[PDB]
């Protein structure tokens, strides 16, 4: 296919709304501590996916296009067992706040892929908050890096455009 | 054994002082067939004749310059090297083990910026018999080119009681990109060579780990007029990445309480004496602060 | 043989550091922690009953208590070195964790200046989180009392 | 098979429902032996003959009432009970899941202080045919002495619609000992029958965890001249575990919240709200005591 285009977004609006998921992802746990980071399943703003100053001045409906999936699919993991199950989180708490204004901000980019597709609905389990713990900081380190890269897509369309 | 740069070699006893170690065989480089012999360092003892050597390898002792000789002449070398597995745990003795940021790191790396250009420093007491080689790439299933500088000696500093000495090296990374999420870490790996023993330290980590960005630039103060109270401003540091737009940082005012802001300015109270120093971050990851610009109060 | 005694001490800086410790035992591991619910445990030093830290108990004898007490720091303090939590996911020394450590040492500093003085194990970060937490738990509870001990002296013992 | 109370027995059925469930052989108290006939519950059809009669529980039509007989008399009985495993769960029926913190809590438990006194209180939906008896203890390995004394009924509220009724239950460590770092925790053990199924909801607690002091007393304020201020002052409650000077608490200080450790305090008081202030336990983040106000 060709390079998809289109709708320019709320840049403004998407700028404080990533802007505030920079900061709700950076909570961390004082016995957790912070999360690495050995690899390797999770969505990324890569290369060639045009989030680059760049390539967001040529097009950049790929790259958000990018970050929407992303912001869906972590979206979905905050939803899962994964911080619902035990060290019981509360919804008021830096967390909830956090599949809050994800989604918030997916909606944001794509009001609902009209819902074809968009699925990749997440591996599963642990079970026994240890594994589970352990996942749910991991989620959120690679969230930080996602969140972070968006946040300056937007506040750079935000100024740019 | 396996060849760390030509005519010397790192011999790997897992398990150190402890089985047969290694039986090791060294081989003359020359066309020379007849009358070689075999040397160790100095000593003009004979280990051996024939174009190879046979060794076993268990402590230092069994290491060294080895070296060959038909007729007076020196034919070739082959200088051996120990990597030694302490109590079930490759050796550290080389470098300092960092003001542990935290714990056990040898090898402090930060960025600039995005650029994908990081310098690593490291600490040692040891003044000589120092060889540095600095291996980095981006992922192993995989690797991916970091081109890296060579280990000079960038400062020397006194840390009362004796002398440290820190190293450290450039590494671009060949085909970076800056905008991108990272999802595979550089892994730098520090070929540590003191003497005879031989020591690896290594490193993994994103960039977006390691940025620290230079202290604000041009920090400037600007009184209110009959006014104990004034106009801050400063810039981007010169090295961050470009564009500020997309590559945006927060600062943190701090007179002396500090003050944090995502402006270049900020309206402070001189209490005349004091000084506003200035320091930025990422404006979105927690990376590291910069250092502080400062400026005397007015 | 005899119930120790003598040495203070300052009631004060140690009813002071061992609050400012309370706080910080909560701070590294708050309220919002694992509603478990699991033994006869590899057992950690506890103020227990008769080591008389009990308001009465101290009016005389405060030496046994305070040995029991700044052992468990010994114990608790030693811990927070264990690769448990310096193992993955590794907590960093000015984290909430690194600086309990801090307090402990502190704390066990003003008892005892010199003194003198775990498992190990296991591996897998996962196991690590368990013992931080049964440990932090555990821990709460015991400088708990030794606030009060130490509060207690503070108000009575001294000046 | 096991007593519960006497002539009340419960039954495993720790397969529920698979067969053949268990074979309960049930004995008739006397000295006798001949002539004895055998009832289920308050029905006659002679179930049997002999000093005992073996049945076979797998349901509570097995379960009941049993009644032995020698020439128009009766002369012992024995109530067997279900206690049924579904799922690989005991029934947790007939008290209410009272979700809270966390979930499957089905028992409360504070301690206004350390003595060693607590109370808890269950939340059944039930009205009649019940019967709580606690059993409490510290530690399983040589149980420490605990004293309950009888499950009774308080609070009778109404929830979404349907009445809600709590009992709670006064119960004294036998030997506590207040100041220490309790290392064991106390064991609640409710049995709880509701007519023939029978279930046990436990709980595990160290005093500590479950402190919930009382409401500070005697707000008494003492206002400034042309000021909307006031500087307050309440007191330890009595409840309270003594000698505060060990047992310190600290305070709260509603109307943003204020904190001191001070029996006082200095607030900008307006007509509009009140002062509210309750205590905690200053040493362990417990329950923040219950809140107390004064309105300005
Ligand atoms: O200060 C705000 C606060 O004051 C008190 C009450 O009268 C409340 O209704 C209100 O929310
Ligand atoms: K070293
Ligand atoms: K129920």
């Amino acid at each position: 296919r060709a390079v998809p285009g289109g709708s320019s977004p709320a840049w403004t609006q998407c700028q404080q709304l990533s802007q505030k998921l920079c900061t709700l992802a950076w909570s961390a746990h004082p016995l957790v501590g912070h999360m690495d980071l050995r690899e390797e399943d999770v969505p990324h703003i890569q290369c060639g996916d045009g989030c680059d100053p760049q390539g967001l001045r040529d097009n950049s409906q790929f790259c958000l296009q990018r970050i929407h999936q992303g912001l869906i699919f972590y979206e979905k993991l905050l939803g899962s067992d994964i911080f619902t199950g035990e060290p019981s989180l509360l919804p008021d708490s830096p967390v909830g706040q956090l599949h809050a204004s994800l989604l918030g901000l997916s909606q944001l980019l794509q009001p609902e892929g009209h819902h074809w597709e968009t699925q990749q609905i997440p591996s599963l389990s642990p079970s026994q908050p240890w594994q589970r713990l352990l996942l749910r900081f991991k989620i959120l380190r690679s969230l930080q890096a996602f969140v972070a890269v968006a946040a300056r897509v937007f506040a750079h369309g935000a100024a740019t455009l | 054994i396996w060849e760390l740069k030509k005519d010397v070699y790192v011999v790997e006893l897992d398990w150190y002082p402890d089985a047969p170690g290694e039986m090791v065989v060294l081989t003359c480089d020359t066309p020379e067939e007849d009358g070689i012999t075999w040397t160790l360092d100095q000593s003009s003892e004979v280990l051996g004749s024939g174009k190879t050597l046979t060794i076993q390898v268990k402590e230092f002792g069994d290491a060294g310059q080895y070296t060959c000789h038909k007729g007076g002449e020196v034919l070739s070398h082959s200088l051996l090297l120990l990597h030694k597995k302490e109590d079930g745990i490759w050796s550290t003795d080389i470098l300092k083990d960092q003001k542990e940021p935290k714990n056990k790191t040898f090898l402090r790396c930060e960025a600039k910026n995005y650029s994908g250009r990081f310098t690593c420093w490291w600490l040692t007491t040891i003044s000589t018999d120092l060889t540095f080689s600095v291996k980095s790439s981006r992922g192993s299933s995989d690797p991916q080119g970091v081109t890296c500088g060579a280990a000079t000696l960038s400062a020397e500093r006194v840390r009362g009681d004796n002398k440290e000495y820190e190293y450290s090296v450039e590494c671009q990374e060949d085909s970076a990109c800056p905008a991108a999420e990272e999802s595979l870490p550089i892994e730098v790996m520090v070929d540590a060579v003191h003497k005879l023993k031989y020591e690896q330290y290594t490193s993994s980590f994103f960039i977006r780990d390691i940025i620290k960005p230079d202290p604000p630039k041009n920090l400037q103060l600007k009184p209110l007029k009959n006014s104990r109270q004034v106009e801050v401003s400063w810039e981007y540091p010169d090295t961050w990445s470009t564009p500020h737009s997309y590559f945006s940082l927060t600062f943190c005012v701090q007179v002396q309480d500090r003050v944090f802001t995502d402006k270049t300015s900020a309206t402070v109270i001189c209490r005349k004496n004091a000084s506003i120093s200035v320091r930025a971050q990422d404006r979105y990851y927690s990376s590291s602060w910069s250092e502080w610009a400062s400026v005397p109060c007015s």
